[PDB]
């Protein structure tokens, strides 16, 4: 391809935003103005992401082009890269394509991104075997045997509906994989990708991570939502600094212990009651711990870097183990059965505190901790030890403000009565309890939420 | 109050990172997913506004992204607006500000 005499710009790349950019390039004012096949031959790179272009016509005229960006535009028909056999990069992320036929003679490339387009033919990738990057997620992909050539891999990403890995076995140049969101259950042939340094692998169906066992030269594994429960495999995996375990099936944590290096731990969202196997990760920084079985959290007391905690959804009576990590930002509770807050006070760095759908009754253990930015107080519940019945039957308040004023109720059953700081009943008959409700915007540093929640009283 | 069910880590990305793009950043998540499906998005300078899509988040996982490498001497900072939705359409969260910063 070449024009042969002075050519308006805007007759040879016919795209109206291509031929913009491309008067730009060629250092013209008017895109009607004249090029010859000379300044074509100068433009050898084009970053031409993000600018609503439809078509392409025109760039097979570029001969010595090496390095594109296309991305973020609107493109479908690719047909005019079929000859720039020059090119080394191709960045084309979140376009239409759906045919890359047009790449399968581009063999001098060593890079490229397709990944959020509407692929599910990758065949024309096979002889493409100088790839070292290859990132081909949010397509449609259920078949990459056209990837078992491709041997200077060293990134790849694919989805989403491949179960089998097998064409994978000879890429052991891979040092880089993520795999997320596609159907795969048999991770065996990872086994034989032993340069991995990173796999991500998340909302799959796997079970069995024995195949990771001689990878160690992982350092950063995901496999967040599957359904993992054994993981004892991962006590071979000792350069590991960062780890999603995260919606699975996990009890038995002790496989972690040795994993010394990590910083970032989750495992929200699985079958854990004993964490005393995390005492020696004292490098964590992050720690997710919600949706588990935990009561007795003591071992947490170890970990003087965390920085974020997550505890939400357990059966925990008592938090003061977190009140040592004196680092902490962050700190999520919702949905447990804490009642005294006060060695939270010791936590003067937080600034996200999520305290809901606990037993809180009295704020002012928190409020010097004016670093706070979110706040979460919504929803609070105890029981009280029962008291006799009385017809006048009376219980004082105890609901206390950040400021240490009580805290009016919102409603009281039965029809019931406040003059602070109690609250009395006149009950014609017997009645096997009385409550009442509390409801009070807070604001403590620049965090605000509504301190809330319901009192239950037993009667004898 | 604005937290409302709102778990989000602070987020920082090095510039200059390696593939496979787009790479994961932080799980974004509302606790409002407790009593229904919950979709997520994103707004701001850098996911819907220029320069789009550096930043996207998966409407399902809640999964924040980013999609190509950053560089810090050009831009440093980012403040993107995190949202979440029922399957109906409805707000199940106040928008939540969040401060990308990119390091060394
Ligand atoms: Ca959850
Ligand atoms: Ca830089
Ligand atoms: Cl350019
Ligand atoms: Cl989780
Ligand atoms: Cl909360």
């Amino acid at each position: 391809a070449t024009i042969t005499q002075d050519t308006p710009i805007n007759q040879i790349f016919t795209d109206t935003a291509l031929a913009e950019k491309m008067k730009t390039v060629l250092g013209k004012t008017n895109v009607t103005d004249t090029v010859s096949q000379t300044d074509l031959d100068q433009v050898t790179t084009l970053q031409a992401d993000r600018l609503g272009i439809k078509s392409i016509d025109g760039v097979e005229y570029l001969n010595n082009l090496t390095q594109i960006n296309f991305s973020n535009n609107q493109l479908t028909d690719i047909t005019p890269l079929k000859n720039l056999t020059k090119l080394v990069d191709i960045l084309m992320n979140n376009n239409q394509i759906a045919d890359i036929t047009p790449l399968a003679n581009l063999t001098n490339l060593t890079g490229l991104t397709l990944f959020n387009n509407q692929i599910t033919d990758i065949d024309p990738l096979k002889n493409l075997t100088n790839l070292n990057r290859l990132e081909l997620s949010s397509n449609t992909i259920s078949d990459i045997s056209a990837l078992s050539g491709l041997t200077s891999l060293q990134q790849l990403s694919f989805g989403n509906q491949v179960t089998d890995l097998k064409p994978l076995a000879n890429l052991t140049t891979l040092e880089r994989l993520d795999i997320s969101s596609n159907k795969v259950s048999d991770i065996s042939v990872l086994a034989k990708l032993t340069n991995l340094e990173s796999l991500i692998a998340t909302n799959n169906q796997i079970s069995d991570i024995t195949p990771l066992g001689i990878l160690t030269n992982l350092d950063e594994l995901s496999l967040n939502g599957n359904q993992l429960k054994d993981i004892g495999t991962l006590a071979s995996l000792t350069n590991l600094t960062d780890l999603d375990l995260a919606n699975n099936q996990i009890s038995n944590l002790a496989p972690l212990s040795g994993l010394t290096k990590l910083t970032e731990l989750k495992l929200g969202a699985n079958q854990i009651s004993n964490i005393s196997p995390l005492a020696g990760l004292t490098a964590l920084t992050n720690l997710e711990l919600n949706e588990n079985q935990l009561e007795d959290i003591s071992p947490i007391s170890n970990l003087k870097n965390l920085t974020y905690l997550t505890l939400y959804f357990n059966n925990i009576s008592d938090i003061s183990p977190v009140s040592s990590l004196t680092k902490l930002q962050r700190l999520f509770f919702y949905n447990n059965k804490v009642s005294d807050v006060s060695s939270l006070a010791n936590l003067t760095n937080i600034n996200w505190l999520s305290a809901g759908h606990n037993q809180i009754s009295d704020l002012t253990p928190l409020a010097n901790l004016t670093r706070i930015t979110q706040l979460g107080l919504n929803d609070q519940a105890w029981t009280n030890a029962p008291v006799n019945y009385k017809a006048n039957v009376s219980i004082p308040n105890t609901v206390k403000n950040v400021t240490g004023a009580l805290i009016a109720p919102a409603t009281i059953s039965d029809g019931g009565s406040y003059t602070e700081p109690d609250i009395t009943w006149n009950l014609p008959s017997y009645t096997n309890e009385v409550s009442y409700t509390f409801s009070q915007p807070v604001t403590i540093g620049k965090g605000t939420t509504t301190f809330s929640g319901t009192v239950t009283q037993p009667l004898k | 109050g604005p937290l409302g069910s709102w778990v989000i880590p602070p987020i920082s990305c090095p510039e200059n990172e390696k593939g496979p793009f787009p790479k994961n950043l932080v799980q974004i998540k509302s606790n409002k997913d407790k009593e229904g499906k919950v979709f997520y998005s994103i707004t701001g300078q850098g996911a819907d506004t220029p320069p789009v899509g550096v930043f996207i988040i998966e409407r399902e996982t809640g999964w924040l992204k980013v999609t190509e490498p950053l560089d810090r001497e050009r831009i440093a900072t980012y403040t993107l607006f995190s949202h979440a939705v029922s399957s109906n359409g409805n707000a199940v969260e106040d928008p939540m500000e969040i401060l990308i910063t990119v390091t060394d």
